[PDB]
RNA sequence: AAAUAAGAAAUUA
């Protein structure tokens, strides 16, 4: 500390470590907290069982535990700092500074794939791409294509 | 003048000598230059022109062996009809020598970008856009 | 009429110029000739521009026929009087076009857009509901509402 | 890329004008506040000047005729208790049902600044008359 | 950046005014949150339902020694303005204090009670470019 | 509806205006982060990428 | 004739192809025309069912 | 057209055409057009094997390759429009 | 800012 023997040539990477942490202390506290949100925020009966009274009482009695929860992680992803775990380079993501499936910078991307080290394709800057999806309805449409498969063909039970 | 410093390569498993002094230079104004040209066992001999000087039996087995090359040179150039090879300019001249024997606003920046026949063929460090000599951006429906 | 709102007038060379686009968009062309057959009237400008522009979307593609150098300039100047017959054979029809809508309007009851003239009921551009609180060329102040052209039955 | 400069320092006494600016910027506030709310609140209550466009149909019609008839005799009251504010308005008309699919449909309205002004307005002039002080979004009269 | 007010001066590029996508701007800086409205008083940048808790900010959660300034999404309750305690807020150049209590801040967030950019302008913050600057904007007398 | 050329077949999104992520309704019908890519992110995305799979020192 | 079997090269006769008069025409079986209700849910179910398939079968 | 073209009498066929590129609510504009007219011809000659000759010659079964240029963010429309420019 | 699924036509070194 305090430079003196420093491992990594910037320093700010551990930044990178720390993020991680916070997104683990999500994963810790994500269920919980929408719980107390849930619950605290419902208008309606609660339930056959739970109303009146007992419900407005148990809804500030649940409102009162999730304050009382120190460091519980509330803050939700999109303010979190995207920074790379290479060169530690920031970006805003949903820019085009920021690249998603590999999780770095716009910076680090670049450097990567022209010296190969990504292994990537190169496909014309101006147009859609070689994908069906993207060239159908471009960048929501492909998104909703996702969302599809990964939810809508299972039929829940 | 903050001059700039380089330290030397020494010779390395992968980085014989001659690879050295030939990609490699220690005094920074000669940067960035250009490419220079060598060439190999065949191309050194077609530009060099080194005649055959007569020689022992193998020379006399190839001199009675020869057969007509103002033919098989003109075969070789033909053959690149072949569903495999392509039409050279290269054979075709070989050929030549033997039988003579006695847009607009863009083509600075497009230079690369039609069918174009390569030498070496560019690379992602040296060009940052091209697709490839083999494409086609705007395809025609064909049967 | 619904669209009511100040404007930005273009000059007729133009709007032209536009075309197929719009100045000869088929579908706009073919209720222009509407109006004027309702009326009773034959649309020949209408059919003299129909036929220029029809020719000129045929051969549009093309590359113009090859020019031998004249010091006479006879070709040039041809071509050029040809060219500006066109334009007027079409400027005609613009006119025609804009004269007779504001007539018909002027028949319909219907309140043209701001600072336009209709020639028996609004000589002076009509204004009424302007961004800006005066008559724009007057500089007249407008009254509260909106002025009426037409007496008031339906 | 340059190295960015160093900011100089904040002020003397600074902190003393940044806590009084904004102290009596308040104060000041509170009164802007209670004035528009008094605003908003007299317009809500005040008479408008009639929302409909009489240059179209079904509105041009001789005010003895048409739907000046339907006014007059059967919507009148209710007209008067919304005091010509337009929402109001076009609903009322919307459930008259005597009417029926014309009122989005054919009739046309004064756009939304016109239809604000007071009732008795007669030059357009009016729109702009109206006070600047006071932060109704175009609320007040 | 040019100019660097905080550390991130060092570390973050400008990138000339470029565009980010739609109310995600990396930086939060409220400039609007006193932004005055009589009709939309009480939704405007309140909370959407009149009938949501009071924020953590309100309570005292653990046990504490004391603090400096209470947060800026807190919100000013009758108490406030009753108690004559100390009610600091952190704003630009140091603290914002509200001394001169009243009713009318009541229900409101302390957010909405403290003007962001003053019209008051420190000219020994600026250099003499940037007082310059100031003056073609017709905002510095000179 | 096969008309457009977006057309999945299914209510991709709801069409309701004011739907947010706030809504206790929203809550309860939602994906938790959990074991979801933001997991995958958490661990394998670190900067030095060996110490993902052992401990320096202990292959050192 | 019917424009199937019009002799139309010049220089060859060729033999009459064995469809030329004979199908006949029904709108019930073509030219394609049909509803827009029933095209979408057509269209829908066909997407909702991709996977309600038994593989194994006697 | 291509029935004409062919010097057929356009009531001795029927036809259905598929859409089977990007769906939309409205095809009718020119250059879907020129597309239906194509397929039509296509069909045709299959058909008639022998109308492939004045089909051919008034340039129906050409195929004419042009595209709206890719999407690029560059542009300030997207697509053809570079962004402001000033001189230092 | 533009001659690129659009629709523009005649004053080279």
């Amino acid at each position: 500390m305090r430079h003196i023997g420093q491992d990594v040539p910037k320093r700010h990477t551990h930044f990178v470590l720390e993020s991680r942490l916070m997104y683990e202390k999500s994963f810790r506290d994500c269920w919980l907290h929408s719980v107390c949100r849930a619950i605290s925020q419902l208008d309606e009966p609660l339930s056959k069982t739970v109303v009146g009274t007992h419900q407005k009482m148990l809804q500030r009695k649940v409102t009162c535990f999730q304050y009382n929860q120190y460091g519980l992680f509330k803050t939700p992803y999109y303010r979190l700092a995207n920074v790379d775990r290479y060169h530690a380079v920031q970006g805003v993501a949903g820019t085009r500074e920021w690249v998603p499936y590999v999780n770095v910078s716009y910076w680090t991307m670049n450097k990567m794939v022209r010296g190969g080290n990504l292994l990537v394709h190169r496909v014309h800057y101006t147009g859609w791409g070689t994908d069906s999806h993207l060239k159908k309805g471009g960048w929501e449409h492909r998104w909703n294509k996702v969302l599809q498969r990964n939810v809508l063909q299972y039929s829940r039970i | 003048a903050k001059r700039r410093v380089i330290v030397p390569i020494h010779p390395t498993p992968n980085f014989p000598a001659h690879f050295i002094k030939s990609a490699f230079t220690t005094d920074p104004l000669k940067e960035k230059q250009k490419a220079r040209f060598s060439s190999g066992g065949e191309a050194m001999r077609e530009v060099q022109d080194i005649p055959k000087n007569l020689e022992g039996e193998r020379s006399r087995r190839d001199l009675a062996s020869r057969g007509d090359t103002e033919f098989q040179a003109l075969v070789e150039f033909i053959e690149g009809a072949s569903y495999d090879q392509l039409i050279s300019g290269r054979r075709f001249k070989k050929v030549y020598d033997v039988l003579s024997e006695n847009g607009h606003v863009m083509t600075p920046h497009t230079t690369l970008h039609g069918r174009r026949i390569f030498w070496i063929p560019p690379t992602w460090n040296r060009a940052g856009r091209f697709l490839g000599p083999h494409v086609t951006l705007y395809p025609g429906m064909t049967p | 009429n619904t669209f009511l709102t100040s404007s930005v007038a273009t000059p007729p060379i133009s709007v032209i110029r536009t075309g197929p686009k719009w100045w000869a968009d088929p579908e706009r062309m073919v209720r222009q000739k509407l109006m004027y057959f309702t009326l009773g009237v034959d649309q020949l400008p209408l059919r003299r521009t129909a036929v220029i522009q029809r020719d000129l979307q045929r051969f549009h593609m093309c590359k113009p026929p090859p020019r031998v150098g004249d010091s006479t300039g006879y070709k040039r100047s041809r071509a050029a009087q040809l060219n500006t017959w066109y334009r007027r054979i079409q400027y005609q029809e613009y006119h025609m076009q804009h004269l007779f809508t504001r007539h018909v309007w002027g028949l319909l009851r219907v309140y043209p857009g701001n600072t336009t003239k209709i020639q028996g009921k609004a000589d002076d551009g009509y204004v009424g509901y302007d961004s800006v609180p005066f008559h724009r060329y007057n500089r007249a102040p407008l009254p509260f509402p909106a002025r009426e052209l037409y007496e008031r039955r339906k | 890329w340059a190295k960015p400069k160093k900011r100089p320092k904040v002020g003397q006494g600074f902190h003393e004008k940044a806590q009084k600016w904004r102290e009596e910027y308040l104060l000041d506030r509170h009164r802007a506040l209670a004035d528009s709310l008094r605003a908003y609140v007299e317009f809500s209550t005040s008479k408008r000047v009639e929302p409909w466009d009489a240059r179209f149909k079904p509105f041009d019609r001789i005010e003895k005729d048409g739907v000046y008839v339907l006014m007059r005799y059967m919507m009148e009251e209710k007209l008067q208790l919304c005091n010509y504010h337009h929402r109001p308005v076009k609903r009322l008309f919307c459930n008259i049902g005597l009417m029926g699919p014309q009122i989005t449909t054919k009739a046309r309205w004064k756009p939304y600044r016109f239809a604000t002004n007071p009732a008795g307005t007669s030059k357009a002039e009016r729109m702009y008359q109206r006070d600047k002080t006071v932060y109704t979004h175009g609320h007040n009269d | 950046l040019k100019i660097a007010k905080s550390a991130f001066g060092f570390y973050l590029a400008r990138r000339g005014q470029r565009k980010y996508p739609f109310l995600r701007r990396p930086h939060i800086k409220n400039t609007h949150s006193m932004n005055p409205s009589a009709p939309y008083f009480w939704s405007f940048m309140t909370a959407k339902s009149q009938m949501a808790f009071l924020p953590e900010e309100n309570y005292i959660t653990g046990d504490w020694t004391g603090k400096f300034f209470v947060s800026k999404r807190q919100v000013y309750t009758l108490q406030h303005a009753t108690s004559g305690a100390k009610v600091r807020v952190k704003s630009f150049p140091s603290i914002f204090e509200f001394n001169s209590p009243s009713r009318w801040n009541i229900g409101k967030e302390m957010n909405t009670l403290t003007k962001p950019r003053m019209d008051l302008i420190d000219e020994q913050m600026l250099t003499k470019k940037q007082r310059l600057d100031y003056v073609r904007a017709g905002l510095l007398p000179k | 509806s096969p008309e457009f050329k977006t057309f999945t077949g299914y209510p991709m999104r709801d069409m309701r205006p004011g739907y947010g992520q706030n809504l206790p309704d929203y809550i309860m019908k939602k994906r938790l982060p959990n074991n979801t890519h933001y997991e995958l992110f958490a661990r394998r995305d670190i900067p030095n990428e060996d110490n993902a799979m052992y401990g320096k020192y202990l292959y050192d | 004739l019917s424009p199937l079997e019009v002799q139309r090269d010049v220089g060859r006769l060729e033999p009459i192809p064995s469809y030329a008069g004979k199908i006949n025409a029904d709108r019930s079986v073509f030219p394609f025309q049909w509803k827009t209700e029933d095209w979408y849910e057509y269209e829908v179910a066909k997407v909702r069912n991709r996977r309600f398939v038994f593989e194994n079968t006697e | 057209m291509p029935f004409d073209e062919a010097n057929l009498d356009y009531r001795d066929f029927d036809a259905h055409i598929v859409s089977e590129g990007h769906a939309m609510p409205s095809i009718a504009n020119e250059i879907a057009a020129f597309a239906l007219r194509m397929a039509v011809a296509n069909a045709l000659v299959k058909l008639i094997p022998l109308t492939r000759i004045p089909l051919k010659k008034s340039g129906l079964l050409s195929v004419d390759r042009r595209r709206e240029r890719g999407q690029f963010p560059g542009y300030l429309d997207g697509k053809k429009v570079k962004r402001r420019f000033a001189k230092r």
